[PDB]
């Protein structure tokens, strides 16, 4: 009960807490404390090489319980200690007592009327340490404090050869070389196979047009139904004259025969949800400074990692799969990338198999069968997203209150994170209590939903951002969380945050990935950067030319009239006679498509412009995602809807709407957007945000102005450096870069000498 | 965070080196004696400039030139990779946001506080952020940077406020202990791979984009940048990697943000156009400004040193307690009763 | 009036109680007491200074035009069609309960017609309406002559700089502009003595017969009849033809049985749909299914059995922001010239844009808000005989140039495509752009598409569209203008504006401009004219993101754009407005400021807030011409909104408390049957959107003075809505509280929704405390139960010595308001539902106390509240309390 001087303040790495100030009737402060002692040998507790995780975990918490003490005690409004709150050792502990109406009997000299019981699950609460405390803005005396297992603090401190990076360092005895772990051979036209590609327009309509040229026309895509029960009659996007190289065998991505002791999390979703010691709690509890009674518990709630993934987007079951499907998918697999929007082989933090699933195989839907008619059909799922040890608490810290409730914005990560591995918050859970605090509930949502709404007028920065999204949930942002706070009247959230993937919305032609490697290895998971990098020489003409269409010009002798590579001076004219052989005749229809015979080509600016996940001035509308990023790769804060956040329901329900095409029919007319069904509700979660900000208030290359005034850290120069003939140039600007010449022999050579 | 990557042919190494003079041109960007590689670069960028602020040629950083960077030649076929900056900080380096009033509001990011002052009340001619840089060598060339930093809060007197312990730091998960470690598993490692490509023409050199040839053998010619790759080896090139570093040997206390003022952040001079192009008006307006960044809200927080550990803070609407010290007799109250 | 008015039907209002119960005998036939036969019906209705007023018109009604003579348009008096719509004032006569009682009733009579209007109307023809199941397909119509074929001819375009300097299209880069669209296939065209078809072709490129209104008849009704048989329980294919009639009758188009009745009668019938009421006038202007060409301004004084007359649009100049805007307009709705002979149309006889698609209209202090859509209105070659624009419509692209300054005054002042085409397809470099890039021997010089040589000779007669397009042409550019989707390729991408296609009009209207308005109308022989100088003009396109599959980076055009719309048009090119409303905010104003006011409508894809100066009545401006005119302001729908069905739309009220507008769809107003004649099953429910105001409103403090933002507004679909029940009424009783009224079966049921944080919900044990009034006018009141009223336990008599309130006197305690809030404990119903005790003195030693109590608008009932004079009798309890002492 009394205050022991034993225990010293700390500070948690995840979220940076260590004290909340008390506000209203009774000031004052709570704050975290921890034992001082030195020598924490958790080595000590010796694995096994023929048993799992749990009873280690076990083993790690009741040595803890015996090496450690953790208390949460409370300070008056100068700093002075009043009592300790070692919640492994208090004495007789109790919920508080209620009248008829919920509330607690009370008389502030007396205290809190106790039952002399304890709340439930109280055999298993009392190991668990205290990371996060929060006040009632509408309530007298009333509290909250969220708890987690003493390995969600010392995890950096358990032994290395189970806390192991998601790469091995490997013993070198050769030599080191990096391109060893690389897959790299290059995908070839198939010797037995070659006639299935995409037939040419045998004639073209006249759409009232008149000119005519000699080159050859358009390729036709056709898909349809037929009457079979488990075929299409038509499939021309499944097409597959290409196929991978033999090089001691096949190259493809095959977990069991690259990770020889492949990276698994610390529990399952599915094991942290059960053993429920292992799960995050969140406690009420009512204080008073001066009283006989001055403290008691009210409710207890776990953070069930259920209420977070049952809450997924349906999508997220079929991570393997994107709205794309049959061309896309297919194209990846021959590039050696990540199919879908979310494998475990750049993010197997959110998988209960880590690595030893890192492959494309079996994405929940019919692929690789012997034709094209046949693949492209839903089937069951081989990998759905979930939410491991590492991801789950780096989805716990940063509370707030807001009315009858209290959140979780989840952490930095840095409970969890290594030089390898990349947890973030994903998302907000909420606990909502009722019957005047006589009961509660508890959730959780992921912010690709709630950020739903994000259009262009939401900001005062630059426009365009890869932060868009539609009826498909597969652009997945996640933070590193700052915090969230009132600024005055405004809730406010801040932080870090990932955009979708920008480098690799450019697209290499399939032959050239030996002279290529770090383009290639930046999308294996091998090389972990998400900055843009100079390559144009080996980009295809479009990101989004079919599989079946490529093999038009295998000896380049034609510079590839339908498919070649994106050099931008040797663009086919379209004039203005030149259209009507290239796209002025070749009529889509409700079965028909077309490939055209033009060159198509442009640099990283016009390749983000046209495929990127840009944002525009109104929500659901981004047709196109590429892949999420490995970490966080943007600033973040935010101005959010306090009165939404409180109004909107427990359970968010998904439809049909959110389902991708069942077969490739249905593919090719696809419905691009949809009504809400009658019992579904997910179209309300979207509008939580009303403002964000990402960066300066600065437009085009003002913004680059910016980013060479400011100095760099390791020496205190601005990458400017003007500041002191042959002097050195900046780095982000271009002004005094080369040298000055007027822009009127451009282009169209028109409008520059005043607009 | 300090931590864009840079392209490198070649090594401070016996034999391997890059010159700062006679082998670098910033006066003829048409040839190759320019050095701009033309493949494997940043995007946005010039990587011969983010080398020249880095100072791995010329003794912009170090008491001696390092000797460590890129070259184009038009004699032979050649090797690269990308390096990191020689820096350990991280995108998820985020602490405490704290609110300052009605309005403002800020954090701490790794070596930085930023603030994001106006967006709650926009204004034209206001660029919206403050930043405030710690200063401390022993914190910035650390191996896990972030364990140093104990928290950030606000203080009664007005500002936020962080604290530092610089003997925070730990030892990788393990000290080599038998073998050349080439591959450290660090916060700032990664598998970058081998770039090989063709001789640059000696005149007209940008006029076609620069042509990449079959690097699937090509580590076996650039061994000394495979070596390179782990930060420690860049550091110890650069004279930071050991004692060498000097300053405080312990020095752990209390950051606090730069002054400010209503003009603070005032760029409305640099802001809009009469003449020229936006940026060019703005970059005039910052020349002038170079010694002088603290009414743009740019700069360096001031520090002061405590005796002992810092372990971390409480906090009260009257004061802050480090370590849980720091209590007063309340003065102002003994009289009433 | 503490009540809300009910339309139950066609012929019935009845007066219902804030507790969703009906006043007893307060339900009237207004058409009845307006001595008005059974086949009238009530269209609209107003309170002002607490009197009734009802536009009613006649499902009888038949109008006629006869271009020979000149009383042109009149009622077919013959059988019994003699049947003008009125405008009805109705007040309250009793103080105790509801007895509407006839005060003053006003005739809409026919427009007077003046020559030089006749000669344009003799040739006037109208496109048939849009409805429901009119589809992108159906509007489409096939491309007409390109500039150099009109001028030059077929021939070439090695000629075309050689020659254009010969037709005054000097330095004109645009041989392939387009001239316009063919009126020989598509949609019907027809005069004001025809009738419109039941049938609308599903591609009008191929399958309408345009205005060739002969062979309609003879050939292509027989094919549309035998393809689309109307249903009669037949079923046929609808390869080429929608059947739309009950859709039709739906939007108030009239019918002696299966054919629809000449144009005239349906443009009458709707241009009597709408009316707003001021200390001076009735305003009555048409619905936003029909083009309407005249409005009423009725004078008040207007003696018992007068005429009033509708004032002409086309007599009527609005500002549209600035001068070229207007031009832009009337250039394209004909061709004018001193030289040509029988060639009439609306601007070769120096009228305005004579047609508008009406929003509706609105009264704040004595000021008339309208706003709505320009009605597309162009010339048409209707020749005989080599004519190469016969049986075309003259129409083109009037879109802003690429290299236009930016800027809004820039952009709507530009000069492009000003008195002729200029539009079309351009590849500059590699580039594509269906704008011209430009707008150097000198300056570019457009011209209207009408050869010099036949100058003399050519009959160019004017045409009304049924939708905002003026161009139906099936190109590129047509999809683009139409769906906001031409950009510049500068630093910022403002989007390039039409003046012709897609534009929104809006004004503020003074008493003095409704007196010339008046004047216009009674004008003795030839056309006087009004100036509205309080409006502007806005480019408002529908959604893109309201299609699917426009190819950029086979151009996609109108018969081959793909449909998504969510809002219950099957089209997504034709933008469309409903329920304009008006309303003074609450929010005060800074002292010696009046009042602020705006208005909102409802329009495909986002709500339209207008902004008002209430210290002139004028249109909000700021200094700079940069930034856009600040009297309009967007704000887009989200998927919940843009799913709400707008031809369901039944009424917008507003309520002044708090500052919010109620948007009322109810889906019993869907059509029998689709355009394939399959039952329309979804014709249950309905749904309430609320709109509220959005920024920095004018006159706050010093700063608000002045304004360069534009005030908006936001539509949220509230969570009040049903696909299970009919709609009776819905009561706004509070920002916290609506009311909903609503048969299951066919009895009315009482549900209560909750506003909870934006969102309202049914809260069910509240409806069944409202619901259970017994057949009383107001909830019960159980002691036992948190009901309606909360719930309200007494202080025991024991309360008085314990406290020694003995000591006090009755008149000390009943003068103590918070001692005797000490006789009760309240617990609320819902949070911050507040109640007070009334004292009463009973003897010297003895008072009585009754609770007072809210309900859920947020006013105190007691023992002797009324409603209308009728007292409620609730049922509140009295306590007496006794042993206090007499000094
Ligand atoms: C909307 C439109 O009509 N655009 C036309 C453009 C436009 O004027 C420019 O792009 C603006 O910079 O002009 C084009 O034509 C110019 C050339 O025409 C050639 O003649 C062709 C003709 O273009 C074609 O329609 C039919 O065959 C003719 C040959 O018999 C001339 O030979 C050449 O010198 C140019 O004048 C263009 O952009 O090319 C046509 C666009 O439709
Ligand atoms: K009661």
């Amino acid at each position: 009960q009394a205050v022991d001087e034993t225990l010293t303040p700390w500070t948690w790495n995840n979220n940076n807490f260590s004290s909340l100030k008390i506000t209203g009737e009774n000031p004052g402060s709570f704050g975290l404390v921890r034992s001082q002692n030195d020598n924490l040998n958790i080595s000590s507790v010796t694995k096994n090489s023929s048993d799992d995780n749990l009873k280690y975990l076990n083993a790690v918490e009741k040595y803890l319980d015996g090496q450690q003490n953790f208390a949460i005690r409370r300070y008056d409004n100068n700093g002075r200690a009043l009592y300790d709150i070692n919640l492994a050792k208090m004495e007789n502990p109790s919920t508080v007592q209620r009248g008829l109406n919920g509330e607690p009997i009370f008389d502030p000299f007396k205290g809190f009327g106790l039952t002399g019981n304890a709340p439930t699950d109280w055999n298993e609460i009392k190991g668990k340490v205290p990371v996060e405390v929060v006040q009632s803005p509408h309530s007298p005396n009333l509290y909250f404090v969220l708890l987690v297992p003493k390995v969600a603090l010392e995890y950096h401190n358990l032994n290395n050869q189970v806390v192991k990076e998601s790469l091995e360092v490997k013993a070198t005895q050769s030599s080191f070389n990096p391109t060893q772990r690389l897959q790299k051979d290059s995908p070839v036209k198939d010797s037995s196979k070659q006639g299935e590609k995409l037939s040419e327009t045998t004639a073209s309509s006249m759409s009232s047009g008149m000119a005519t040229s000699t080159r050859a026309k358009a390729l036709k895509v056709e898909v349809e139904r037929g009457s079979q029960s488990d075929s299409l009659l038509k499939n021309d996007f499944a097409k597959k004259p290409l196929k991978h190289k033999n090089s001691s065998g096949e190259v493809k991505l095959e977990a069991e025969k690259e990770f020889t002791e492949a990276w698994k999390p610390l529990l399952t979703t599915d094991q942290i949800a059960r053993e429920k010691g292992m799960g995050a709690t969140v406690v009420s509890f009512y204080d008073a400074p001066y009283s006989e009674n001055h403290t008691a518990f009210g409710l207890v709630d776990h953070i069930d990692p259920k209420k977070m993934v049952e809450n997924y987007p349906p999508s997220w079951k079929t991570p393997k799969w994107n709205h794309h499907g049959i061309w896309d998918y297919n194209a990846r697999n021959l590039l050696l990338q990540t199919t879908g929007f979310f494998n475990p082989r750049r993010h197997p933090e959110w998988f209960d198999e880590g690595q030893a699933k890192a492959d494309n195989t079996s994405p929940g839907f019919k692929v690789g069968d012997t034709d094209h008619k046949k693949d492209g059909f839903k089937k069951n799922s081989s990998s759905p997203i979930a939410l491991p040890f590492e991801a789950y608490f780096a989805n716990i810290g940063n509370m707030v209150a807001i009315g009858n409730s209290v959140f979780i914005f989840g952490g930095n990560g840095h409970a969890t994170k290594m030089f390898t591995t990349n947890p973030l918050s994903i998302g907000v859970f909420r606990i909502k209590y009722t019957d005047n605090f006589s009961k509660s509930s508890v959730t959780g949502w992921p912010y690709a939903v709630l950020f739903g709404g994000l259009i262009n007028p939401q900001t005062n920065g630059l426009k365009d951002l890869p932060l868009g999204t539609n009826r498909w949930f597969e652009y997945v942002p996640r933070m590193a969380v700052s915090g969230v706070k009132w600024v005055g009247n405004q809730l406010v959230l801040a932080g870090t945050l990932t955009m979708g993937d920008t480098a690799t919305v450019p697209r290499l032609k399939y032959d050239q990935l030996e002279k290529h490697l770090n383009l290639v290895a930046q999308g294996q998971g091998l090389l972990r950067e998400d900055l843009q990098i100079f390559t144009p020489y080996g980009w295809a003409n479009r990101p989004d030319i079919p599989v079946g269409a490529w093999l038009q010009d295998e000896m380049g002798s034609k510079f590839g009239p339908h498919y070649f590579l994106n050099n931008p001076d040797i663009q086919d004219n379209v004039n203005n006679d030149t259209v009507e052989a290239l796209i002025s005749s070749y009529k889509n229809t409700d079965k028909l498509k077309h490939v055209y015979p033009y060159r198509y080509s442009g640099l990283y600016a016009w390749q983000l412009f046209n495929w990127s996940n840009k944002l525009t001035n109104t929500p659901l509308s981004a047709n196109f995602v590429n892949e999420n990023s490995y970490a966080p790769n943007s600033l973040f804060a935010a101005i959010l809807n306090e009165d939404l956040l409180t109004g909107l329901s427990d359970k968010i329900f998904y439809g049909k709407e959110n389902e991708f095409a069942e077969n490739e029919a249905d593919r090719f007319n696809q419905l691009l957007s949809l009504n809400p069904n009658p019992n579904t509700n997910w179209a309300r979660y979207l509008n939580v945000v009303q403002r964000f900000t990402t960066g300066p208030n600065l437009d085009s290359s003002t913004f680059d102005q910016f980013l060479d005034f400011l100095p760099w850290i390791g020496n205190g120069k601005p990458f400017s450096n003007s500041p002191s003939s042959s002097t050195p140039l900046p780095t982000f600007s271009n002004i005094n870069v080369g040298v000055k010449s007027m822009i009127t022999q451009h282009l169209n050579k028109e409008n520059t000498r005043w607009v | 965070l300090g931590t864009i990557p840079v392209l490198i042919n070649k090594s401070g190494d016996s034999n391997d080196q890059f010159n700062k003079d006679s082998e670098q041109k910033w006066d003829k960007t048409e040839t190759n004696e320019g050095n701009l590689p033309g493949f494997g670069e940043v995007n946005g960028l010039y990587n011969a400039a983010l080398l020249h602020t880095y100072g791995f040629f010329g003794t912009n950083t170090n008491s001696t030139d390092p000797k460590i960077g890129f070259k184009a030649d038009s004699s032979s076929s050649s090797s690269s990779t990308l390096v990191g900056s020689g820096l350990n900080w991280t995108s998820q380096d985020v602490g405490n946001l704290v609110v300052i009033n009605d309005t403002s509001f800020g954090f701490q990011l790794g070596g930085w506080f930023i603030t994001f002052t106006d967006f709650i009340r926009p204004r034209t001619g206001y660029l919206g952020i403050t930043l405030s840089s710690l200063q401390d060598q022993t914190i910035i060339w650390a191996d896990q940077p972030w364990t140093s930093f104990k928290g950030s809060y606000l203080d009664s007197d007005g500002t936020p406020k962080s604290l530092w312990d610089p003997t925070a730091l730990k030892s990788l998960p393990n000290s080599s202990t038998t073998y050349d470690t080439n591959p450290t598993l660090s916060p700032s490692f990664q598998l970058y791979q081998p770039n090989k490509v063709k001789a640059y023409q000696t005149t007209n050199t940008y006029n076609k984009l620069i042509e990449p040839v079959d690097a699937t053998s090509a580590a076996t010619n650039m061994t000394s940048l495979l070596k390179l790759l782990t930060t420690k080896n860049i550091k110890a090139k650069l004279g930071k990697g050991t004692a060498s570093s000097q300053g405080n040997n312990n020095g752990g206390g209390v950051s606090q943000t730069i002054n400010t003022i209503t003009t603070t952040g005032n760029i409305s001079e640099g802001l809009k156009e009469e003449t020229s192009i936006q940026a060019e008006t703005l970059k005039k307006f910052f020349d002038s400004k170079q010694n002088n960044k603290s009414e743009i809200g740019i700069g360096d927080s001031t520090f002061t040193k405590m005796d002992g550990k810092l372990t971390g803070v409480v906090s009260t609407p009257l004061v802050n307690l480090i370590n849980g010290q720091g209590a007063t007799s309340d003065s102002d109250t003994e009289k009433i009763s | 009036a503490n009540t809300f008015l009910v339309k139950e039907d066609s012929k019935n209002v009845t007066a219902y109680t804030p507790f969703a119960t009906p006043i007893t005998d307060s339900k009237s036939d207004l058409v009845s007491l307006a001595q008005l036969d059974s086949s009238y019906q009530i269209a609209d209705q107003t309170i002002h200074n607490t009197n009734l007023f009802v536009l009613f018109k006649s499902r009888d009604v038949k109008v006629k035009y006869e271009s020979s003579g000149s009383n042109n348009i009149s009622f077919d008096s013959t059988s019994q069609g003699e049947k003008p719509s009125y405008v009805v004032e109705f007040t309250n006569s009793t103080n105790i309960g509801i007895k509407w009682t006839m005060v003053k009733k006003y005739q809409l009579d026919v427009p007077n017609v003046s020559s030089d209007m006749n000669q344009v109307l003799k040739n006037l023809i109208l496109e048939q309406p849009l409805t429901k199941y009119t589809l992108n397909s159906s509007l489409a119509k096939e491309k007409g002559k390109t500039q150099r074929e009109v001028h030059l001819g077929s021939g070439q375009a090695n000629q075309w700089t050689s020659q254009r300097n010969q037709h005054d299209l000097n330095n004109n880069p645009s041989p392939n502009a387009s001239t316009g669209f063919k009126l020989t296939t598509g949609n019907a065209y027809r005069k004001l003595s025809e009738s419109w078809p039941i049938y609308e072709p599903i591609d009008g490129t191929k399958q309408g017969k345009g205005k060739d209104s002969s062979g309609w008849s003879s050939t292509e009704e027989n094919e549309a009849k035998n393809d689309a048989p109307s249903v009669s329980g037949s079923s046929g294919t609808f390869n080429k033809y929608l059947n739309t009639k009950q859709a039709l009758e739906s939007i108030g188009i009239l019918f002696d049985d299966q054919t629809p009745r000449n144009v005239i009668t349906q443009l009458y019938y709707a241009s009597t749909s709408k009316l707003a009421v001021t200390n001076n006038h009735i305003v009555v202007m048409g619905n936003s299914f029909l083009p309407s060409m005249w409005y009423w301004v009725v004078e008040r004084s207007a003696q018992e059995n007068a005429s009033n007359k509708p004032t002409w649009f086309a007599n009527t100049n609005l500002d549209w922001g600035e001068d070229k805007q207007k031009q832009f307009v009337e250039n394209q709705l004909g061709y004018k010239e001193t030289t040509s002979t029988n060639s009439h149309n609306f601007h070769s006889k120096s009228f305005t844009q004579p047609a508008y698609l009406i929003s509706g209209i609105d009264s704040v202090n004595d000021q008339i808000i309208f706003s709505g859509f320009k009605a597309g209105s162009v010339g048409y070659d209707s020749s005989s005989s080599s004519s190469s624009t016969k049986d075309q419509a003259l129409a083109w692209s009037t879109t802003t140039s690429l290299d236009s300054k930016t800027g809004y005054k820039d952009l709507v002042t530009n000069d492009t495509g000003l008195n002729g085409p200029i539009n079309g397809s351009f590849s500059i470099q590699d580039t594509f752009s269906f704008v011209v890039p430009y707008s150097t021997t000198g300056p570019i010089k457009t011209a209207y598409p009408v050869k010099k040589d036949q100058k003399s000779t050519v009959k160019i007669n004017s045409l009304i569209n049924a939708t905002p397009l003026n161009s139906y042409g099936d190109e590129g550019i047509g999809v683009f203008d139409a769906l906001g989707l031409n950009y510049n390729f500068k630093s910022n991408q403002e989007r390039l504006p039409s003046r012709t296609d897609q534009i929104f009009v809006y004004g503020i209207v003074s008493p003095n401009e409704l007196r010339s308005a008046k004047s216009s109308a009674d004008s003795t022989g030839s056309d006087t004219k009004v100036n509205w100088s309080n409006t502007q003009s806005r480019y408002l396109p529908v959604p893109y993101n309201y299609s699917e599959g426009i190819i950029d980076a086979s151009v996609t055009t109108f018969s081959g754009l793909k449909s998504i719309a969510p809002d219950g048009f099957a089209n997504s090119i034709a933008n469309f407005s409903v329920g304009l409303k008006a309303g003074i905010d609450p929010n005060p104003v800074m002292s010696g400021k009046k009042a602020n006011y705006g208005a909102v409508v409802l329009t495909r894809g986002g709500v339209v807030r207008l902004n008002f100066n209430p210290g002139n009545d004028s249109l909000l401006s700021t200094t700079d011409n940069n930034i856009a005119p600040i009297s309009f302001s967007f704000t887009p729908f989200t998927a919940a909104e843009s799913a709400v069905d707008l031809t369901t739309f039944k009424e917008v009220t507003y309520n002044q408390e708090s500052g919010l507008w109620s948007y009322i769809f109810d889906s019993s107003l869907k059509p029998s049957h689709d355009g394939k004649q399959t039952p329309v099953t979804d014709n249950m429910g309905f749904s309430v959107i609320t709109v509220s105001r959005t920024g920095i409103e004018l006159n706050q403090d010093q700063a608000t003075t002045t304004l360069d933002v534009a005030p908006s507004a936001l539509a949220v679909q509230s969570g009040i809505q049903s696909t299970t029940q009919t709609l009776t009424g819905v009561l706004p009783l509070s920002e916290e509280f609506s009311a909903v009224i609503a048969k299951d079966s066919d009895q009315n049921k009482i549900d209560i929704y909750k506003n909870n944080n934006g969102l309202f919900e049914i809260d069910t044990q509240l409806s069944n405390s409202v619901a259970t009034n017994n057949g009383g006018l107001a909830p019960s009141y159980t002691e036992n139960r948190v009901d309606a009223w909360g719930k309200v336990e007494f202080a025991d008599n024991s309360v008085l010595q314990a406290r020694n309130l003995v000591d006090k006197t009755v008149d000390e305690i009943i003068n103590t308001p918070e001692i005797l809030n000490s006789f009760f404990r309240f617990t609320p119903a819902f949070e911050d539902q507040k109640a007070t005790l009334v004292a009463t003195k009973q003897s010297d030693t003895s008072l009585s106390v009754s609770p007072r109590i809210q309900f859920l608008d947020g006013n105190f009932y007691d023992l002797n509240s009324t409603i209308a004079g009728v007292p409620l009798n609730i049922g509140f309890p009295s306590r007496v309390f006794a042993g206090f002492a007499a000094l």
